[PDB]
């Protein structure tokens, strides 16, 4: 029984020191490396990467938290507290108790479900075709940052990059879509020195800075047909395009055929054509010059959904800055795409599936209802660490904030700048649904594969 | 069978140790501190910032300390000795209040708005001088308080008119600038510290010796 | 350094238990996955026994005799290692305790191979084949515990009745009378037509393709009809006089039904509508290898052999009997049924979409490979514990027949077989005292009325249900284990048992 | 942290009474520094007998003896339940509250419960005080100490006190049962069939004396007699002494005329008992034998109290006045061999009712002999929880009343707002011990049995009147079963008073402790 106390211990410490990551009032923290440096940001992102650690256990967490960062922006450390939570509070039941691990880890799988039928219970509807809705919902993760000055800009940029890679569609036929968004591949952007912010515009396709290779030729095309090959030169087409380079034999060849001939073409953009493409049906052919730098347009009137955006600045320092701030941005509003719901922030989720949990717990009348009331407890431990933060009581906060919800509404949930009890819908508090979905079940998948390894076998 | 662990209690008491040694340094009835690589090197400086550079400290409270005055020389350029006593001292100020049981987000939050309400204050108690080039003697009390407290005061009166002198030389009446790379600094050695004058052109390392050279030539052209 | 006598003996026994501790909560599909972490601080995550012991690091001799014998169950059964282990772990614990009792180690050496032979034709006894197929349903239950974990699984009891009478005459003789199903086989299609409910089993193969302009019937030849598979094309070559060459050998040699991969140009179908024969365009190269095996035919490269260019009438034209097109929602197939010899048929589920298919003919594949790989053997037996439980209290009465010393060495082999139902138990959350002892006290009264040949409330081969908690037959439930698996793994667990207690020295430079 | 080690130090001797409770029960064997062993089951004996360290542990020593002292039955649910209370306690101290309002939450949670007490009340005990009503108040206090002896013993005990009790209905003023009616006693050989119910006292003595019992007459004189037997002398000194031989003669004489005489005067008012409670002489002897006067000998002056009670004979500073008024009268004495060994017993018939009663136990086992000698003291209290504060209304034991306080409480931890919600709900769950102890020890399986529990109070009912069975407690099992059975079957009962005042005193133990955040001891 010693083995199960320190897999959860592994997890315990690390969820422990974490704590204080939590909130938009979370305190700072320091890392003494061997060399004379040190880490003062309370990003938990930054901070679980630089610690070492020893037990197995504690390994699995930080994949987990690797994993969670890349689908959302934000909510890395909620996801490992909450993981770390329910193995302390099922510590007693399955060490003191004796209670068998897979008990525990099937309850756990029934208490998944009914935790994502709550929030849908509790979450709103909004709606995710107006343009002025969706500017601010994005600008939650805005303000506060550099960007505030062209926060007006910013939410009118980062609209326009959500809504270029997604595609609504939706049938009984063929199933459900989901959109196929994907930010990394699809919304990859490329940054271009110079021009403006607000004159920064998403282009729907693959933009090449290379130019024509001959001085005299034709720079607009009424119908072009991009066509992709891989050997360098060295169905008649209106233009031809080498992945390498094309010797200058080559140009006067093609250059009687009616054809424009493009070199030094980077393989990762040639799949991302095959979208655009397939060249028939392509919109615009301009070469025409941006930046002092010549530029093609390879985009047409359709969405493959998939482009390369464009952005503009001042200097390379603002792109930079703006870069991970556009797909921190395009997180929060890909979680609005992905179902038209909001779920009230501050904890008042998490307070939300504690109370349905421990009422629909008692009718069960079964085994599993005893660690119910461990991840009741568990769900509530996350507005109570904001409220140890926010120098309020955590005993009285506590009750009297769970007394409300069996009177009043499910999103009443705590400030960070007061510290009090207060309604988050009418204060203008608000968190995606996705994230919530993500945090309960990954943290409870979590949970089950720690406890399910009794043995640590040593051996290459 | 665990509660959180207290914490603190090694981040005030380690900075309150730097403002011991600080405190006896600051201003100009001050003390001139001295420290030994043991290579052979010696250097007598009563600056903050310029001892921490030659001064390793493992206590990562310190090291930030050191890094706040980064900012302070490269745009103030001089009290980085007394933001350091404000750090120290607040802390211990602040020590008997979270024994007490106070959160320290109020604590942290009661200093930005304390900060806040500081800037109003502030520009209600500067007084607005004005451009005109007749200052200079105004500007020579005014240096004065840089030299007082690097030195012993015997050498003040004799590098006050030199460091007045030097930046309005080469300061025409304007908006514009200042820019103190134009001015050079050269040492040489077996001299009295009281034989120091001002110098308006450039000097030069190598001289002509050659006995028949003009010691003295007045009105020459320069090729 | 040497060491001998009762120090060494101890240590064999203490380096087996850490040893069976480690495939002790991996016993069974109820086993929990571990961590293997090495000195670079690398670990891994599997749920797999076998992988373990390959990467185990145990210094010992009787701990390496255990790695070697794991390697031999992979290489040629590849499952039931786990059991292995842990059968050798609990008979070395048994063989230690015997030495207060004055117990030579040949006799107990010797008590195990008299006892190895006799189990092995008392476990002979009651095998069986595949039984239970009129009145009572076993290989449905195989694929509905199996689909458990899908969305499948809910409509799973509907799906099991066309999988398994499909692949029930799907077996031939192969070579010699062999009867061994195939690993791929029944090719599964997709369609919306209504509900997921709806599927019907289309007893013969089917095609997904259509006649392209509708104008030729399709149904024809109701008598007899001959399928020509044709990989060449009929379209025009890129000319004109070749491609009509090809069509004037296929309408001379009778064939109704003809499939191209390339499709069939205008010019070259007209040609087909006055001879009443289904062309049919864009055929898949991966469907048409296997018509020749189903449909009696063989695939032609192309007809440019020699110096000759024609069909090969007669030679490359199977023997079917009708080919009717039924008017399908969706997309619409070809029912192909009555094949000179096929004994294969075809599965086209519909449903909602086309993503829940994807992950239901996914699973039925994963499915049917539970089900051909136990009825690959034609001889199998119930598992679940059947095997131990059985034979232990065959053992006890048996262990008398014999005598001189190797009684007390048989009675111990016999009650060491019931740590298997133990330990399984363990990770199921049931309690293992209770289970394995009433299942002993059912087997007991079960064997008393088997002799006399006369039999009233008297039934065996009762198992061990860890899903639902309770004791049913493992027969009817769905589960089963080949004969090779149980006979190969009993015998070879001893083996290296045997070298174990036979060394009384160890001699470490 | 000395809160939480302080509970620790309890916590090892908490599961000392978890192993005692239940009938898996069992006495514990203790070896005096003076070379004794005693041997009992019951664990409020078992604290004298043992060194305490932590002045803590004796504030539950202290309040264990409350429940020995007044109602004598329960010692086991206070001492159990008080280190239960400490544990869900340490996980209030620890999340953050404080131990105040932990105090202060279990005074509202007693208030609530006591309320609770009157209306969980399903049968009344009418004080018959007949043979067979007496049955089901025993059983269950003979049950959870020695298994097999409750059948036998139930007929024992029960017939023992009907004879010591008046016949008397609804009266309360006047008390009649006290704790010294029923003496338990012990010999040698035997077994417990054999075992009978006397309605006296029982001296396994010797008569010393040729006369083996007195006769059949009605109303035999019983006469107590201090002064031990010898002619009469000065109080002061007055040894005998010889001189000379001529003085031989006439002392030697002299006593023999004396004693005579006064034996004479004693045998003619019709006295055939004397009781003489010092020493006895040698010439005395002589001259009871030929008179028919049986000798009995009593040195302890605990057993002359309930002689008194008996016949009404009162002890004389002097000796030979044997005065009629304070004489005793006992119907029937005989001497009879009980157990192998011929023993002068003390009986009645009718008349001058004996309000003290003996029972013999006999057996073949010495460790078991002394087991029911200390449990049949526990049932004595018992009877004495009859009386006027709530003796008749009774509550069903076998954990059935613990597992239903937590439905009752559980439903006002809602109700009452604020923070003693924290310590309500924690108060309900502390009562699971005494389901989980009797399962644990039972060897059932706490995944089995325990959910159980919780479905057999809590259902659905279709109707705001509770219905189906209320009944259901907590089966030992010991052959099988299947879930859990009906306690009316058996008839197992738990007094109001006896349950009713252990939980008062388990909560103002735990209260104390949980109130002691600092100990200061000094070492001697």
């Amino acid at each position: 029984r010693q083995a199960q106390i320190s897999n959860i211990t592994a997890a315990k410490a690390v969820a422990d020191v974490i704590r204080t990551c939590l909130g938009p009032k979370a305190m700072l923290k320091m890392l003494l490396d061997p060399m004379g440096g040190l880490v003062l940001t309370n990003d938990g992102h930054a901070i679980l990467r630089e610690i070492d650690v020893a037990h197995p256990a504690a390994k699995s967490m930080l994949e987990l938290s690797r994993t969670q960062d890349e689908e959302v922006g934000d909510g890395t450390t909620t996801v490992i507290i909450l993981a770390g939570e329910i193995l302390a509070q099922c510590a007693p039941y399955l060490i003191e108790k004796n209670i068998h691990p897979v008990i525990i880890i099937q309850a756990l799988k029934k208490a998944l479900t009914d935790a994502l039928e709550v929030i849908k219970q509790v979450s709103k509807p909004v709606d995710v075709e107006n343009d002025a809705a969706m500017k601010k919902l994005i600008q939650a993760s805005i303000g506060t940052k550099y960007v505030i000055h062209w926060s007006e800009k910013m939410c009118e940029l980062a609209l326009d990059a959500v809504k270029t890679v997604r595609k609504d569609l939706g049938q009984t036929v063929e199933g459900e879509p989901n959109f196929e968004i994907d930010i990394k591949r699809y919304v990859r952007v490329e940054k271009i020195p110079g021009g403006d912010v607000l004159d920064s515009r998403v282009l729907k396709g693959v933009l090449l800075n290379k130019d024509v290779v001959h001085p005299k030729m034709s720079r607009h095309i009424e119908n072009p047909r991009v066509v992709l090959l891989d050997c360098p030169l060295e169905v008649r087409p209106t233009l031809v395009i080498t992945e390498k380079g094309v010797s200058d034999l080559a140009q006067h060849y093609l250059l009687k055929g009616g054809c424009s001939v493009l070199r030094r073409v980077k393989k990762s953009d040639n799949n991302r054509i095959a979208r655009v493409t397939g060249g028939t049906n392509c919109g615009l052919f301009k070469v025409e010059m941006i930046g002092d730098e010549y530029f093609s347009f390879l985009d047409n009137c359709k969405e493959p959904k998939a482009c390369t955006i464009m952005l503009r600045g001042g200097s390379k320092d603002i792109l930079n800055e703006i870069d991970r701030n556009l797909q921190d941005a395009m997180a929060v509003a890909r979680n609005v795409m992905l179902s038209p719901s909001l779920s009230p922030g501050g904890g008042a989720t998490e307070m939300a599936v504690s109370v349905k949990l421990a009422e629909k717990a008692k009718q069960l009348e079964g085994i599993q209802q005893w660690p119910y009331q461990a991840v009741a407890d568990a769900m509530e431990c996350i507005p109570r660490t904001l409220i140890q933060n926010a120098g309020g009581d955590p005993i009285r906060l506590l009750s009297q904030l769970r007394a409300k919800h069996a009177q009043g509404n499910f999103t009443t949930g705590i400030d960070g700048d007061k510290g009090k009890i207060v309604d988050m819908v009418s204060y203008g508090i608000w968190e995606p649904e996705v994230i919530k979905q993500q945090s309960v079940k990954t943290a409870i998948e979590s949970a089950c594969l720690l406890l399910r390894v009794d043995d640590i076998v040593s051996g290459v | 069978s665990l509660r959180r662990d207290a914490a603190l209690k090694v981040n005030v008491t380690s900075a309150e140790g730097l403002q011991s040694v600080l405190e006896t340094n600051l201003g100009p009835k001050g003390t001139l501190k001295m420290l030994v690589d043991g290579a052979g090197n010696i250097k007598l400086t009563k600056d903050g910032k310029v001892l921490l550079t030659e001064m390793q400290i493992q206590s990562p409270t310190a090291v930030l300390i050191a890094r706040a005055a980064a900012a302070q020389d490269e745009i103030t350029g001089d009290g980085t000795t007394t933001v350091v006593c404000l750090v120290g001292e607040l802390l211990r100020q602040a020590h008997r209040f979270i024994q007490e049981g106070v959160h320290p987000r109020i604590i942290t939050d009661g200093f930005e708005i304390a900060r806040k309400e500081s800037m109003k204050f502030l520009d209600e108690f500067k007084i607005s001088k004005t451009n005109l080039s007749n200052d200079r003697e105004f500007l020579l009390q005014v240096a004065r308080s840089s030299l007082l407290t690097k030195v012993d005061a015997d050498l003040t009166e004799v590098l006050t008119p030199i460091v007045t002198d030097a930046v309005l030389s080469v300061y025409d009446a304007q908006a514009d600038n200042l820019d103190l790379h134009m001015v050079e600094i050269m040492q040489m050695q077996h001299l009295s510290p009281k034989d120091t004058t001002f110098i308006k052109g450039l000097v030069l390392d190598h001289g002509g010796r050659h006995p028949d050279m003009p010691t003295r030539v007045k009105n020459a052209y320069v090729l | 350094e040497k060491i001998s006598g009762d120090d060494i003996r101890n240590q064999n026994v203490l380096a087996t238990m850490a040893v069976a501790n480690v495939v002790k909560s991996s016993l069974g599909p109820v086993g929990l996955d571990k961590m293997l972490v090495d000195d670079i601080g690398d670990f891994t995550v599997t749920n797999d026994g076998a992988t373990i012991l390959s990467l185990l690091d145990v210094q010992h001799p009787a701990g390496k005799i255990l790695v070697e014998l794991a390697q031999q169950q992979d290489r040629e059964i590849g499952d039931g290692t786990t059991s292995v282990v842990i059968i050798a772990s609990e008979l070395l614990k048994r063989a230690n305790e015997l030495v207060k009792n004055k117990i030579h180690p040949t006799t107990i050496i010797t008590g195990f191979r008299v006892a190895l032979r006799e189990a092995i034709r008392f476990i002979n006894e009651v095998l069986s084949t595949s039984v239970d197929t009129l009145g009572k349903e076993t290989l449905i239950n195989i694929a509905k515990t199996s689909m458990s974990s899908k969305i499948i699984g809910a409509d799973s009891d509907f799906f099991s009745n066309m999988v398994v009478d499909a692949l029930l005459a799907v077996k031939t003789q192969n070579s010699k009378g062999e009867i061994k199903y195939p690993v791929k086989a029944v090719n599964v299609l997709k369609a919306h037509g209504k509900s997921a409910t709806e599927s019907l089993l289309v007893p013969g193969y089917a095609l997904n393709c259509t006649v392209a302009s509708q104008a030729m019937p399709k149904r024809i030849a109701g008598g007899n009809v001959k399928i020509a598979c044709l990989d060449l094309n009929l379209q025009k070559a890129r000319e004109a006089g070749i491609v009509l060459e090809r069509v004037k050998k296929i309408i001379d040699a009778g064939a109704q039904v003809v499939l191209t991969t390339k499709g069939i140009d205008d010019l070259c179908l007209k040609e087909f509508v006055e001879a009443k024969i289904m062309g049919v365009r864009r055929c898949k190269k991966e469907d048409l290898r296997r018509i020749a095996r189903a449909t009696g035919a063989t695939l032609v490269s192309s007809m440019s052999n020699l110096e000759g260019e024609e069909t090969f009438e007669s030679s490359y034209l199977g023997l079917c009997d009708e080919v009717v097109q039924a008017k399908f929602s969706d997309d619409e197939c070809i029912l192909i049924k009555g094949t000179s010899k096929h004994s294969s048929s075809s599965i086209i589920l519909r449903g909602a979409n086309d993503y829940s298919l994807d992950e239901m003919e996914r699973s039925l594949h994963d499915s049917l490979s539970v089900v051909k790989r136990t009825l690959e053997s034609g001889n199998v037996v119930p598992g679940g514990g059947c095997v131990e439980a059985a034979l232990n209290i065959y053992l006890d009465n048996f262990a008398t027949t014999v005598g001189s010393r190797e009684q007390l060495a048989i009675a111990e082999f016999a009650a060491a077989l019931l740590i298997i139902p133990k330990t399984l138990a363990v990770n199921a959350a049931k309690d293992s005292s209770e289970l394995v002892a009433k299942l002993r006290s059912y087997h007991a009264a079960s064997q008393m009325a088997k002799p006399e040949d006369v039999k009233r409330r008297s039934y065996r081969n009762y198992g061990l249900d860890l899903i639902r908690g309770k004791i049913v037959d493992e027969i009817h439930a769905g589960v089963l284990e080949p004969t090779i698996s149980k006979v190969k793994s009993l015998k070879s667990a001893l083996e290296a048992c045997v070298a174990i207690l036979r060394i009384d020295t160890m001699i470490t430079v | 942290g000395q809160i939480i080690k302080s509970i620790a130090a309890i916590r090892e001797l908490h599961q000392m009474c978890l192993t005692s409770m239940g009938p898996c029960g069992r006495n514990k064997i203790i070896v005096n520094h003076l070379g004794k062993i005693i041997i009992t089951n019951d664990a409020a004996t078992m604290l004298r007998e043992l060194d305490i360290v932590h002045p803590a542990v004796k504030v539950l020593v202290m309040a264990t003896e409350q429940q020995k002292i007044d109602m004598g039955d329960g010692t086991n649910l206070v001492m159990i339940l008080a280190g239960e209370l400490l544990n869900v306690s340490e996980k209030l101290i620890s999340m953050g509250l404080s131990a105040v309002e932990i105090i202060q939450g279990y005074n509202m949670a007693r208030k609530f419960t006591l309320k609770e007490l009157d209306e969980m009340v399903v049968g009344e005990i009418t004080d018959k005080n007949d043979k067979n009503e007496l049955l089901k108040m025993i059983k269950p206090v003979i049950s959870s100490k020695k298994y097999g002896s409750e059948d036998i013993l139930s007929e024992l005990v029960s017939e023992a006190v009907s004879h010591v009790l008046p016949v008397a209905q609804q009266a309360g003023e006047i008390p009649y049962f006290n704790v010294d009616s029923i003496r338990v006693v012990k010999i040698m050989g035997g077994s417990l069939s054999n075992s009978t119910v006397i309605k006296g006292m029982v001296f396994n003595r010797e008569p010393e004396g040729h006369v083996k019992s007195l006769s059949e007459d009605k109303k035999h004189k019983v006469a107590v007699f201090t002064c031990p037997l010898d002619i009469a002398n000065t109080e002061t000194k007055g040894t005998v002494l010889l001189h000379n031989a001529q003085e031989m003669l006439d002392f030697s004489k002299g006593e023999e005329k004396q004693i005579d005489a006064m034996m004479k005067e004693i045998a003619d008012m019709g006295v055939e008992c004397i009781v003489a409670g010092a020493g006895v002489g040698e010439l005395a002897l002589h001259y009871l034998n030929r008179y028919g006067i049986l000798v009995l000998k009593v040195p302890s002056k605990f057993e002359l109290r309930r002689l008194c009670r008996v016949c009404g004979a009162t002890p004389l500073p002097r000796l030979g006045a044997p005065t009629p008024e304070e004489l005793g009268l006992v119907e029937t004495v005989k001497t009879m061999e009980i157990g192998g060994d011929r023993v002068t017993v003390f009986k009645q018939e009718q008349g001058e009712i004996s309000r003290t009663s003996t029972i013999i136990l006999r057996g073949a086992t010495q460790n078991n002999l002394d087991d029911i000698e200390r449990a049949i003291d526990d049932g004595v209290a018992a009877v004495k929880g009859l009386m006027k504060p709530s003796g008749g209304k009774l509550l069903p034991g076998a954990g059935a009343t613990e597992i239903e306080l937590i439905s009752r409480i559980t439903k006002y931890g809602e109700r009452t707002p604020g923070l003693l919600q924290l310590a309500i709900k924690q108060f309900a769950v502390a009562f699971e011990v005494v389901p989980r102890t009797l399962a644990e020890t039972a060897g059932l399986d706490v995944n089995e049995v325990l959910p159980n529990l919780y479905a057999a109070h809590n259902v659905t009912e279709p109707g705001a009147v509770k219905t189906d069975h209320l009944y259901k407690g907590v089966d030992i099992d010991g052959e099988s079963d299947e879930g859990v059975k009906d306690i009316r079957e058996e008839n197992i009962y738990d007094m109001l008073a006896t349950k009713k005042f252990a939980i008062n005193v388990a909560t103002e133990a735990a209260t104390t402790v949980l109130s002691i955040d600092q100990i200061i001891m000094a070492k001697k």
